[PDB]
């Protein structure tokens, strides 16, 4: 390129004569100097040198146009011009893992029937601390969000367009036949009931028939047919079943097709994130392409301070190291006891024991080079991992759980390239699948809550449980008060554009790898089960699961 | 007007093992022998297992917040229901633990840890918000 | 490490019985020393400043006789206990009285939460309340004090609680238990006044098993009901010392500070000790180590960490001085001192 | 009935259109009624329906030459008013945003449809490519009250510093004053920066 003569006073007709007379961009001095360099350092020559003047800024006008960082040309657009011309599929630029707290929140209004982005104020500044703390408004408004998503979901379902009539339309509508959707409740005088945005009323079962594909618990969105009697003031459930579930894209389309965690763009506030459909496509196209990446799940209770556990893994990871995992999720529960605050000195305390297990686990993964390479480790805690462990003792506690403090990760992060701990409720977003992940012993719970009603074993139980969780559409359908929940990060919990697949982690039933609604549910269970060790294969590129074990 | 310059913080029911005491330690208004040892006997406490307990203390406040009934108010009954907007006496639903007060309660921890090196209080401190 | 092989088994081959191995001290490595060692021995587990060592090496036989007296009273093998945890005695001695009258036990191996069969998973209000409550109501009244105060120290409250204590109601630990470890101590305090060594150390290390979280029978339900208990009975033992005509300015758990309607400690020591035995000679303190452990002459009072007086001389202690600037603080302690 | 609900809509209709023309400015419209909209194709889908169910029926024939004729009439006729409303509403608006586009952008948006979004955007863009092919000479997008004066006095009122234009600048200080050629200011004007005539 010549020598460059090209100056600011020189070039002001002709930057004029495009931005400003065609586009209507206004010439700042500062601006127009580091244009005239960036003009002057690719022409060279003097701007009356034939057409290479007004097609230069020509193309300036419109990656300024594709930029739009405002009315008036500066030097930081200029290098915002600079950086889309140096830009003129990679699989890592799409996948990410998408903690509880570093998810998009997103509220649900019910009246224009849409999802509105909310910004996250831990970015706010004034958030350095106690920006993570719910507000006293974020709990009023909880339950009402799962009930309107759930009602929503019920009224785009074929069925029903007799249709609901809210609990408050019934007061006085004496013995007459109503469909509800309400949430169970169990009320404080002791009897069991539905409540509704607008109102509650309390409920005879007695003579009821639930239908038979699901688990029904307090705290469910259930729909309930019956008759309303003002007599007793009581309702008179003939007929009961969980909420329909919607699948995936049905729902996608008709919330309006958003970008619901950034695999396509951030959302803002005044700016809604799309998920074009082109590009899902050509997501899809690669994510058929790449045959051989496969995800590896460990099972639960991986508890590192046994030696067995150690001895078991070393001999999985001597497999894994032959051929690598694109992504290896560990999971759930990585000590025997929970770790709490120790009673005494004696003894090493329990925090520094937490932290020894993870050194030792630290020196296994040493001796793994392909592996710890070319996998994205994944670490999902479980009831006795740390900080959850200190006020639960090891009780299934906070649900939106916090990834493993940092203080305890350092050896692992030393040698491992790629990790991630994540919330309890982690989502990883993949070429286009959606992936939840949750480690909870559902199954225990759901059994042992489940609504006694009055008037194989293993395949009906797995299949109650993940029909339940997917028609409920939501991770945790027990009350708060069975349940707790950080009431700012429930909307991770809620699943309501049904995801892709699920690792359903479930430490007391059966393996499994279902499919309800096109979403592959897959349980690994635990890790170390009748004298054998045993993790799940899942194959993206075709949604196969092989389940593999290794006797120990 | 004279307020106090000590935001209390203690620890309640802390053991001493050597002598079997149970003491109440309050991080603020205790001076930092009577924190780093006994006052019975006069034994050295861990440093870790103090910390430790000064996390458990800080993660059940923040459960303690979480877990809280609302309250009206103006009527000040509790919310015995999951989805109401507001009391059926008009009024607004309020904290029973208000959030500024648990935001007094982050602010002390940080200040001790920060002043007494507590490296891994300040380290869950820090994950809280990052 | 493999010289730590060499040297068990040789051990081994010198001894294959007839032998007793000492393991560790409280820098423990236990279950990798278990490794290095031969697992099959007999093992007692245990958890230039080479000083420590040859102390701990002359220590030992003292270790075995102390170690036989548990043995010998709680009926426990001398390899299975630890002299490193009195809870866990306490725990198999409670758990044998309690299935001796018949209760269904709530031994837990594997978590600290009490084994209520698979209910101990859950969340529960109640019980997150159990587990995240405790602090006493304690009362401080502030003032000036020309009376003589007397500085009650108190100990085994929370023993003489347990003796002298006494569905529709839901957080209350078990009566039945609860009778079952009254009776126990009972026979464990009895046991101390006889001077069974071992029994007074029980006795003294309760007050950590009724709330270490590691304790085999640890309930937090029980917690609780000992905790809140103590709170009444604390209040008591104020309305009794106010019974008796004088005025509390500071209670908690470990202390109590009186004004006695009297001028001068000369003329009080009588007084004092006839006071005290008025409240211990009541069945309800029947236990308790009233201890007169200070006497003020004058007392002025905001908080136990800001006050000053003359005892029978004067003290300054003030949190308040530390938040003054530094060239302040010499001028508060002087002014103080005129005050006073 | 049926047409009710296309009723409320060109109501809402009238409405906007007259919340547009009686003030002077170009009032950003209002909020895209997806609510009703959604209640009147659920409408239409009822009556597909209801033809769906008639014309099988027809096969046992009740009547058909004039009953199941006259339902298949005003079952259809439903559809055409729906029809009529929802273009009806919809062309206001757009006519909104090309007078919009037109006055503003060849120089609220959550309002706006996502199709209308889209829409607008590549209206602009179709605007832009009239005034860059042939005829690029006058700029299309400018303003169609005549020009009355060349030179004309302008207060400037909000800050600018110092930009330039084909032959030299402006430094645009905050109640400043110029004397100056009006085409080489209107362009300020209409963004706000220059205050006079
Ligand atoms: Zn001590
Ligand atoms: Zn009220």
């Amino acid at each position: 390129v010549l020598p460059v003569k090209i100056q600011p006073p020189l070039l002001r007709p002709l930057a004029y004569r495009v931005l400003s007379r065609k586009y209507g961009l206004s010439i700042k001095s500062d601006g127009l100097s580091a244009l005239a360099e960036f003009v002057g350092t690719n022409i060279g020559a003097n701007w009356r040198q034939g057409p290479a003047t007004i097609k230069f800024l020509e193309q300036f006008a419109a990656v300024w146009k594709q930029q739009e960082r405002g009315l008036f040309i500066d030097q930081s657009g200029v290098k915002e011009v600079i950086q889309e011309m140096k830009e003129r599929l990679d699989w890592r630029d799409y996948f990410k893992v998408i903690n509880a707290s570093q998810q998009q929140r997103f509220s649900y209004n019910p009246h224009k029937m849409q999802f509105i982005f909310v910004p996250n104020k831990k970015q706010n500044g004034l958030g350095g601390i106690a920006g993570f703390l719910p507000d006293i408004e974020d709990k009023v408004q909880m339950f009402l969000t799962r009930y309107y998503l759930t009602n929503d979901r019920v009224m785009r379902n074929e069925n029903f367009q007799m249709s609901i009539t809210p609990i408050k339309n019934l007061l006085g509508r004496d013995a007459q036949n109503f469909l509800l959707l309400g949430l169970l409740n169990k009320n404080f005088k002791g009897n069991w009931s539905l409540e509704d945005p607008s109102g509650s009323v309390e409920i005879d079962i007695s003579q009821t028939i639930p239908t038979q594909g699901h688990y029904y618990v307090p705290g469910c969105m259930v729909l309930v047919e019956g008759i309303y009697y003002s007599v007793g003031n009581k309702f008179h459930v003939t007929s009961m079943t969980l909420p329909p579930g919607e699948r995936r894209e049905i729902t996608l389309e008709t919330i309006g097709n958003l970008d619901l965690l950034g695999i396509h763009g951030i959302s803002n506030n005044n700016f809604i994130a799309r998920l074009d459909k082109d590009l899902k496509i050509r997501l899809h196209l690669l994510e058929k392409e790449l045959t051989d990446h496969k995800f590896v799940i460990l099972g639960a209770n991986l508890f590192l301070d046994d030696l067995k556990i150690m001895t078991a893994l070393s001999k999985i990871l001597q497999k894994l190291n032959d051929d690598p995992p694109t992504l290896l999720i560990w999971q759930g529960s990585f000590t025997s006891v929970p770790v709490f605050a120790s009673m005494s000195s004696r003894n090493i305390s329990s925090s520094t024991q937490f932290k020894n297990n993870f050194d030792a686990l630290a020196t296994l993964l040493s001796r793994f080079d392909n592996l710890t390479e070319n996998t994205t480790m994944i670490f999902i805690p479980g009831p006795n991992d740390l900080w959850g462990s200190m006020v639960s003792l090891g009780a299934s506690g906070t649900l939106p759980q916090d990834p493993i403090p940092s203080a305890f990760t350092k050896k692992i992060n030393k040698v491992c390239k790629n990790v991630v701990w994540s919330s309890n409720p982690t989502r990883i977003a993949y070429l286009s699948q959606e992936i939840v992940i949750f480690r909870d012993d559902l199954s225990g719970r759901f059994k042992r809550h489940r609504l006694e009603f009055p008037f194989p074993q293993k395949v009906q139980e797995t299949r109650k449980l993940v029909k339940t969780i997917l028609d409920q559409g939501h991770l945790s359908p027990f009350l708060d008060s069975l349940r707790p929940i950080s009431w700012d990060l429930d909307h991770t919990l809620t699943l309501c554009p049904i995801p892709s697949t699920m690792v359903l982690c479930d430490t007391t039933s059966a393996q499994f790898d279902l499919t309800y609604n096109g979403c592959k549910v897959i349980n690994p269970g635990s890790f170390i089960h009748n004298r054998r060790a045993r993790y799940m294969e899942y194959v993206p590129s075709s949604k196969k699961t092989i389940q593999e074990e290794i006797y120990i | 007007e004279f307020k106090d310059p000590s935001l209390s913080l203690v620890v309640p029911d802390f053991l001493c093992e050597y002598c079997f005491f149970i003491s109440d330690i309050d991080f603020c208004k205790a001076a930092p022998e009577s924190i780093f040892s006994c006052v019975r006997c006069h034994k050295a406490f861990n440093q870790v297992l103090l910390q430790e307990h000064l996390i458990q203390k800080l993660r059940s406040d923040i459960e303690s917040y979480l877990i809280q009934d609302l309250r009206c108010s103006r009527c000040h009954k509790v919310k015995r229901d999951y989805m109401s907007a507001h009391c059926p006496c008009a009024g607004a639903w309020e904290g029973t633990l208000p959030r500024e007060s648990i935001v007094q309660k982050l602010n002390v921890f940080k200040q001790v840890a920060k002043y007494y090196g507590f490296d891994i209080l300040l380290s869950c401190i820090a994950d809280l918000t990052i | 490490y493999r010289r730590l092989s060499q040297e068990t088994t040789k051990l081994k081959e010198e001894r294959g019985l007839q032998f007793l191995l000492l393991l560790q001290s409280p820098f423990i490595t236990k279950l990798l020393g278990t490794i290095r060692l031969l697992n099959q021995m007999p093992i007692v587990k245990l958890s230039t400043l080479l000083k420590k060592l040859v102390n701990h090496v002359l220590s030992s036989g003292s270790w075995i006789s102390h170690l036989i007296k548990l043995s010998q009273y709680s009926n426990i093998p001398i390899c299975n206990l630890r002299l490193d945890s009195m809870d866990y005695i306490i725990d198999v001695l409670y758990a044998r009285k309690l299935k001796k009258e018949n209760i269904v036990l709530w031994w837990n191996e594997k978590a600290p939460l009490p084994d209520h069969g698979g209910i101990q998973n859950d969340f529960d209000l109640n019980t997150s309340w159990i587990m995240n409550d405790s602090e006493f109501p304690k009362i401080n009244n502030s003032g000036v004090y020309d009376n003589v105060v007397l500085d009650v120290g108190v100990d085994n409250l929370t023993v003489n609680t347990i003796l002298t204590s006494a569905e529709f109601v839901h957080d209350a630990f078990s009566n039945d238990a609860l009778n079952v470890l009254r009776g126990m101590l009972k026979e464990w305090w009895d046991e101390a006044l006889k001077e069974n060594s071992t029994a007074d150390l029980l006795v003294n290390s309760l007050a950590s098993w009724v709330q270490n979280p590691n304790a085999k029978l640890f309930d937090g339900l029980l917690r609780y009901h000992v905790h809140n208990l103590t709170k009444k009975a604390l209040l008591q033992l104020v309305n009794e010392f106010s019974a008796l005509g004088s005025t509390i300015v500071y209670a908690d758990r470990n202390q109590i500070l009186i004004k006695t309607n009297k001028y001068s400690p000369e003329n009080c020591y009588a007084y004092s000790q006839y006071m005290m035995k008025a409240v211990r000679t009541n069945p309800m303190f029947s236990y308790l180590d009233l201890n007169i452990k200070r006497y003020w002459d004058l007392l002025i009072w905001m908080d136990k960490f800001n006050f000053s007086g003359l005892a029978c001389t004067a003290v300054s202690q003030w949190q308040l001085k530390k938040f003054l600037s530094p060239i302040y603080q010499p001028e508060f302690e002087d002014w103080m001192m005129i005050i006073l | 009935m049926y047409g009710d609900l296309g009723n409320k809509l060109v109501l809402e209709a009238k409405r906007t259109k007259q919340l547009y023309a009686r003030s002077n400015q170009d009032v950003n419209l209002p909020m895209y009624h997806e609510d009703i909209i959604r209640n009147i194709l659920k409408e239409v889908s009822n009556l597909r329906k209801n033809t769906e169910y008639l014309k099988e029926q027809q096969q046992l024939g009740m009547l058909d030459d004039k009953v199941a004729k006259c339902q298949y009439f005003v079952t259809l006729l439903c559809m055409e008013r729906n029809k009529r409303c929802l273009l009806a509403y919809q062309r206001l608006r757009t006519d909104i945003l090309d007078s919009m586009a037109w006055n503003n952008n060849g120089l609220d948006t959550n309002n706006l449809s996502h199709q209308e979004q889209e829409y607008l955007k590549e209206y602009c863009d179709l605007i832009t490519d009239l005034k860059s092919g042939d005829l690029v000479d006058i700029d299309l997008s400018g303003s169609l009250v005549p020009p009355s004066d060349v030179f004309i006095d302008v207060r400037v009122l909000k800050d600018a510093g110092e930009i330039q234009t084909e032959y030299g600048v402006f430094n645009l200080i905050k109640d400043s004053q110029f004397f100056v050629r009006q085409s080489d200011v209107e362009r300020l004007i209409q963004q706000g920066y220059l205050q006079k005539i």
